[PDB]
């Protein structure tokens, strides 16, 4: 099995506290598009953003917090979470269900699908 | 039955009546579209999807053309890109210069259609319209100088909401979109008329001008401010939630959440609990430091044992909490540990899972064909859970029946009373509904959980069960049982063994009561004795906190990975979206830490290791997005029958009856500054 | 600017400033946001 | 305004709270505050009236504006209101 | 098309690489995988990671190849793959005025022979490309850090690490030297979202 | 001394028909027997069932239950409902 | 697959024992040399400490790996191309340090 952990250089705190999330990301609702949602993501999980006390910016000490790795599927994922000994979390792909559309039920004789306005 | 098309030349399988764009999309095109929408009726107005079929000399709108086989689909030819320009250039003629200003920037599909399929130029010199705004309600921001007429909203609101209030006035380049009076859209999901809507016209109001889509930060979590377990996405940026989206689930919410779900989220960030409080010596809560709460209650919990501690659950607590709360108090040899829906007990109880369950599942509804609801108001209790028996009756003549109070469901149902006799009456067979229920093929029966609150919910359970086994025996594996809950924490309480209700510590006064984000008030200072000791462990002070002797901060559903399970018995993990405020932790570490201090450490260290304790104690809290399949019907009913109580004469009246008892509910509900504006407006 | 005056406007400072780094009209940065998450208040009456 | 703690409070309503060691920033120095709250600025400006159901502003300057857009004037009760510049525009009643 | 905003396309060429990237197919066949030529007159050769030598000696010193230029040697990380590191040979023919790309696989442990014996520029492109994404290259005169610091820990150009890094230094007044100290941001690192939901080249479609 | 009984057992796996055949036909049974001890029935997936009894004080012992009888399943609770 | 420089964990611990043996006899020229106000046995037992930090480590590819980065770091070392600060490093000393307790870490923060 791949151990290349000794390897790539991370800190121990960043390698077995972490709990990496394999997912394909949720289509926008504010949108129809669903080009977003056809590849699987990596992300790390969200940790402490304090207020930096002279501006107000939102101060961080996750060097993690920004790494966003996409992958083709979810057994690649899979695999480069196991290589950097990460915890990973994979959550299955929802597709929407292929649905039964027909115009012509607006106008339904004795039917509910009788629309009152176009 | 097959048919064969072909897109782009390639051959693809699809149904009879299958429309060109879903013919596009099973070979991955995704064809540029305004007013067609995957859960509305087909309108085929916008004109967007227009495509160019091989040999013919028409383009058909693939929103609507059923497919024919022999079909060539040319999505990508020039037919197809110069009317999608032409529509582009229309659409976008009158449209106003809004895109600095639009909330909508950045995530609005007329842009982003028109960066990819239309013009790059505008040969438009005339005058653009101007359309006065419609005031429709205090959460809508209506800009309807933006709308495109594409009547999303009015199918919307008169399929998926039942209120046709929405509707187009004039014609020509005057039609108008809005109610024609001034009159407020009042509806539980009138809130997804902003997600649905391409354009910016209808904008999130306390979204309006706080945030970019690029610039947020999006976390994908669950739901808690009812039973449903809704799928939502917590937009977040620089720390700070600035909104709350629907996730597409297709068999527990679809694409859509309730109002308070999405325009909650602003009482996370009022009347907070951020810091350990104890009482000083004047009998005031004052500040302090972790070490001397978790002292304090150590102490407090080595002092006494057995039924002398106890524990009240809340409702919007998760079931690594209420696994640790109940380690710790069974380290003192307690087992007080209720909640605040009240179940009933005798009988099975909750030693059946699929006694206190939705076995049908949500899904299930649009499979059955007579539904009987049973003393609840699911408009308000689950709303999603409402809107897809309206979509069952909408698309499956689904026959509705309810006992109770008239409410409105914004569906027409049966109503059969509002007296539990009525329910005798179906069991014995004396009530003509007994008959329709014999005819169904796949009845189904639910029963609010916020009937078994009345004195007789176990009667009340117990006719139900009747009814169900009558079905059973009169009439494959189709469940017939069901309770709708109400709350996002009852489910995982009552798998985690914990009592269901608060009976118990009314029987028997404990001086150690650990309130655990309990703000219900079931339990107060004049129920327990003259100086018990109250731990209140919440986000949130709204009941509990005042009417305690150390506050111990927690976490809100946003700001922990925590497993809920829905009215359906499917768990479900929420992620970790903003950090809790000041001194506030995560329950289950809190819970760990004062184990710890007051000698009896628990055996978890890690939120792993606590989530391998609660598959210990049952197995299904830790298979996320799975309904296992148990009946156990037969034994249940069984164990009804042998204690026989009595029917009470009150009428069923559900706790919510209109829309002004819907908005304010839980704490974070409560604390909403959204929620109390929805209020005023529906009630004045 | 003698011969061609610079447009005026009334929010136009009437008095120039040099860089005034180092003096205590120097200026210092801070949040310009209100607070975000809202503590609650404790009762004042015992019980 | 002035805060009670004598302090200036900005166009956000930003100003430093007694209980706040923030302030201390400002011991030997100032508290940068503009004094031109545009809140009160535009609210100064006159409601324009014209004739036209439909007017269009940009800002004045043409190029050196915001971009044009159109407001409706059917409301009575109320008086349109330009998005960018803030201008207010009323058709005569 | 045509007309000035479009970008004229030569297709003689074209004609050429594709008939040179048939030769070199059919020169070298044990390690040459594939050959492309893009639209913009670019070739492409794919080759096993252990032609990486005989494919450079061939295309340096060939009387009909004579790229005897080293461009560039770079690699691309996709984190997606078995084999990640994907490195690339950038090579410019002055005897017959065109380029050639050569691009190999390899893993974050399996080592890949150093072209330092065929082109003496290789020797610094494979030191950085050691530095940059850990990918060891084998029989190398001198393999070594050369762009990061000295006593640095972890790969930089690869794909899953982290921007910022992990450590940041400072001077201390105790220690009276620059020290090492995990990373903390005063402003966090704004990361945007700012792919369309929408499918903008239909020509690049990947099958369902 | 004893406080809550819990059995976990898969809705489909061959090992638990047993226990399936028990919570079949004397669960009841066990339940009017004791009515107030909760006999939590819980659910596996592709594991062994187990039989989890909590006793006093938090201490919790299990018995495994892959490829029993329902007969064994009833001599192993009668066994930890007295001792 | 094909090795990098050992066939056999044997040959791999073979080629660390041989670095360690380097680095061992290096310690005493690195605090001479780089003026460190710590004792031999300290940079000793910190190459010790480094060492058995890489001690679980089963695949000779990964060992080899790690022979070839701590020959770079020794080079850097004799040739004097690190620092003070970088010789340094190793003995955290600004860092404060950090509990591993559950309830140490419940008081500081969040962190899990
Ligand atoms: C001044 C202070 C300087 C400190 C710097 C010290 C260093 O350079 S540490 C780099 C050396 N790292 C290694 O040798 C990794 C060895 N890899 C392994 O897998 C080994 O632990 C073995 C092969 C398991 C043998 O080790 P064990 O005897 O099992 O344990
Ligand atoms: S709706 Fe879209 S296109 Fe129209 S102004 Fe707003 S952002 Fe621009
Ligand atoms: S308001 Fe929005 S959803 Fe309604 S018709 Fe206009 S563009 Fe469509
Ligand atoms: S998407 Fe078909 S006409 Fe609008």
């Amino acid at each position: 099995k791949l151990d290349i952990t000794t390897l790539t250089g991370v800190p121990e705190e960043h390698i077995k506290t972490r709990k990496v999330r394999i997912f394909v990301p949720a289509r926008n609702n504010m949108q129809s598009g669903v080009n977003n949602t056809k590849k699987w993501k990596m992300e790390f999980d969200t940790r402490e953003r304090w207020e930096n006390p002279l501006m107000g910016w939102s101060s961080t000490a996750d060097p993690l917090s920004n790494l966003v790795l996409t992958f083709s599927t979810k057994e690649d994922a899979v695999a480069f979470a196991e290589k950097n000994g990460w915890s990973f979390d994979v959550e299955e792909r929802k597709v929407p269900k292929p649905k039964s559309k027909s115009y012509g039920a607006n106008f339904s004789w004795n039917k509910r699908t009788r629309v009152s306005t176009k | 039955n097959l048919i064969e098309v072909f897109v782009d030349g390639q051959s693809v399988m699809v149904e009879p009546g299958t429309t060109v764009l879903q013919a596009c999309e099973k070979v991955g095109m995704q064809i540029p579209r305004f007013c067609y929408h995957e859960r509305l009726s087909v309108a085929g107005n916008c004109r967007m999807c227009l495509v160019e079929i091989e040999k013919a000399p028409k383009v058909v709108a693939a929103c609507a053309m059923p497919v024919m086989k022999g079909w060539n689909i040319l999505t990508n030819s020039e037919k197809s890109k110069k009317a999608r320009e032409g529509v582009m250039e229309f659409l976008l003629a009158n449209h106003p210069l809004d895109c600095p200003i639009c909330d909508q920037g950045g995530e609005c599909d007329l842009q982003d259609q028109s960066m990819m399929f239309g013009s790059d130029r505008s040969r438009f010199l005339e005058g653009k319209r101007a359309v006065e705004d419609k005031n429709i309600g205090p959460l809508v921001k209506t800009i309807m100088t933006r709308c495109i007429q594409c009547t999303r909203c009015i199918r919307f609101a008169s399929e998926i909401a039942g209120v046709d209030d929405l509707g187009t006035t004039g014609r020509g380049n005057d039609m108008q979109v809005g109610t024609y009076i001034e009159k407020m859209f009042m509806s539980e999901l009138s809130g997804n008329i902003i997600d649905i809507c391409p354009v910016g016209a209808l904008t999130s109001k306390p979204y309006a001008f706080t945030a970019r889509p690029w610039e947020t930060r999006k976390t994908e979590s669950i739901d808690v401010m009812d039973a449903v377990g809704s799928n939502i996405v917590v937009s977040t940026r620089t720390g700070e939630v600035m909104r709350i989206l629907p996730r597409m689930h297709e068999d527990i919410n679809e694409e859509w959440i309730s109002d308070k779900t999405r325009f909650a989220y602003d009482g996370l960030k009022r009347q907070r609990l951020t810091q350990p409080m104890i009482r000083n010596e004047k009998g005031l809560l004052t500040y302090t430091t972790w070490e001397d709460a978790l002292s304090r209650v150590a102490g407090m919990l080595q002092s006494f044992q057995g039924n002398d501690v106890a524990a009240i659950a809340g409702g919007l607590v998760d079931a690594e909490a209420l696994v640790a709360l109940k380690d710790l108090l069974n380290r003192v040899d307690s087992d007080s540990l209720c909640t605040e829906e009240v179940f009933p007990t005798a009988g099975a109880g909750t030693d059946l899972r699929s006694n206190y369950l939705l076995n049908t599942t949500i899904a299930g509804v649009e499979e059955a064909d007579v539904i009987l609801l049973v003393g609840t108001n699911p408009r308000f209790e689950a709303p999603l859970f409402n809107a897809r028996i309206r979509k069952s009756w909408l698309h499956n003549d689904l026959k509705v029946a309810l006992i109770g109070s008239p409410v409105d469901l914004t569906y027409r149902y049966d109503h059969l009373g509002d007296s539990p006799k009525i329910l005798q009456d179906i069991a014995s067979g004396n009530h003509p509904f007994s008959q329709i229920l014999k005819e169904a093929k796949k009845p189904m029966v639910v029963l609010g959980s916020s009937a078994l609150q009345r004195s007789d919910g176990t009667a009340i359970l117990a006719a139900v069960s009747n009814i169900a086994q009558n079905i059973r025996l009169s009439s494959g594996d189709w469940k017939v049982m069901n309770i709708l809950h109400r709350i996002a924490s009852q489910v995982a309480a009552l798998d985690l063994g914990y009592k269901p209700g608060v009976e118990a510590i009314r029987k028997n006064p404990p001086k150690v009561l650990f309130l655990l984000g309990a703000d219900g008030g079931c339990i107060t200072r004049q129920d327990l004795p003259k100086d018990c000791f109250i731990i209140y462990q919440g986000h949130h002070g709204d009941v509990g906190a005042p009417m305690a002797d150390v506050i111990l901060p927690g976490a809100a559903y946003t700001e922990k990975s925590a497993t809920y399970v829905n009215t359906e018995g499917r768990a479900q993990q929420t992620k970790v979206a903003v950090t809790p405020p000041g001194l506030a932790r995560e329950d289950w570490k809190i819970i760990r830490a004062l184990s710890e201090i007051a000698g009896m450490t628990l055996p978890y260290d890690t939120l792993d290791q606590v989530r391998s304790r609660l598959e210990e104690v049952s197995p299904n809290l830790v298979r996320y997005d799975d309904v296992e399949g148990a009946n156990y019907f037969q034994q249940a009913n069984e164990l009804s029958k042998l204690v026989n109580q009595q029917l009470l004469a009150d009428p069923l009246v559900p706790p919510q009856l209109t829309i002004k008892d819907f908005y304010m509910t839980d704490s974070i509900s409560r604390a909403s500054q959204t929620m109390a504006k929805c209020v005023k407006a529906v009630t004045e | 600017p003698t011969t061609k005056p610079p447009t005026a406007r009334k929010y136009i400072w009437t008095n120039h400033k040099f860089n005034v780094s180092g003096t205590p009209q120097q200026y210092v940065p801070y949040s310009t946001t209100r607070k975000k998450i809202q503590e609650w208040v404790p009762p004042s009456t015992p019980y | 305004r002035t805060s009670p703690t004598g302090e200036k409070v900005t166009h956000t309503g930003q100003a430093y709270d007694d209980g706040d060691y923030r302030r201390v920033r400002f011991s030997d120095r100032q508290k940068e505050v503009n004094e031109n709250f545009a809140i009160d600025l535009i609210a100064e400006q006159p409601v324009s009236e014209v004739g036209s159901r439909v007017i269009s502003c940009d800002g004045g300057g043409g190029a050196l504006g915001h971009p044009r857009v159109y407001i409706n004037l059917d409301k009575e009760t109320k008086t349109g209101t330009c998005g960018y510049c803030g201008l207010q525009f009323r058709q005569p009643h | 098309d045509t007309r000035p905003t479009i970008r004229p396309r030569n297709d003689v060429v074209h004609k050429q690489l594709s008939a040179f990237g048939q030769y070199v197919a059919e020169i070298l066949p044990k390690y040459v995988q594939q050959v492309q030529v893009s639209c913009f007159n670019e070739l492409e050769i794919f080759i096993h990671p252990d032609g990486v030598i005989p494919v450079l000696t061939f295309l340096r010193d060939h009387t009909n190849a004579q790229f005897k230029s080293l461009a560039d040697l770079t690699a691309v990380d996709v984190p997606t793959r078995q084999n990640r590191f994907e490195i690339v040979y950038n090579l410019l023919s002055l005897r017959f005025n065109s380029r050639i790309r050569v691009k190999t696989y390899t893993d974050e442990l399996t080592p890949i022979e150093s072209s330092v014996t065929v082109y003496k520029a290789a020797n610094w492109y494979e030191r950085e490309i050691w530095d940059m994404f850990g990918v060891f290259f084998a029989n190398h005169p001198d393999l070594r850090r050369i762009l990061t610091d000295y006593g640095f820990e972890g790969h930089p150009f690869r794909k899953d690490f982290p921007l910022s890094g992990y450590v940041e230094l400072r001077y201390d007044d105790e220690v009276k030297r620059v020290v090492a100290e995990p990373v903390e941001l005063a402003q966090e690192f704004r990361k945007f979202d700012l792919n369309s939901p929408w499918e903008a080249f239909p020509a690049y479609r990947q099958p369902p | 001394g004893l406080r809550e009984i819990r059995i976990h057992l898969c809705q489909r796996s061959p090992g638990s028909q047993g226990v399936r055949d028990f919570i079949e036909k004397r669960y009841v049974e066990l339940k009017k027997a004791n009515p107030d001890l909760p006999i939590l029935i819980r659910e596996c997936s592709d594991v062994q069932p187990k039989l989890w009894a909590r006793y006093a004080f938090g201490q919790e012992k299990n018995v495994s239950l892959n490829n029993f009888s329902a007969d064994q399943v009833t001599r192993t609770l009668e066994n930890v409902l007295s001792g | 697959v094909k090795p990098i420089f050992s066939r056999d964990m044997n040959e791999a611990k073979r080629r660390v024992r041989e670095l360690y043996r380097a680095w061992y006899r290096e310690v005493p020229n690195t605090v001479h040399l780089f003026q460190l106000d710590i004792s031999v046995k300290q940079g000793r037992d910190k190459v010790r400490e480094m060492f058995m930090k890489n001690a679980h480590v089963t695949d000779p590819r990964v060992v080899d790996l790690l022979v070839i980065k701590g020959k770079m770091e020794l080079e850097e070392t004799i040739n004097v191309w690190k620092q003070r600060t970088h010789i340094m490093r190793f003995f955290h000393e600004t860092e404060a340090p950090r509990p591993t307790d559950f309830l140490s870490k419940f008081y500081v923060g969040h962190d899990p």
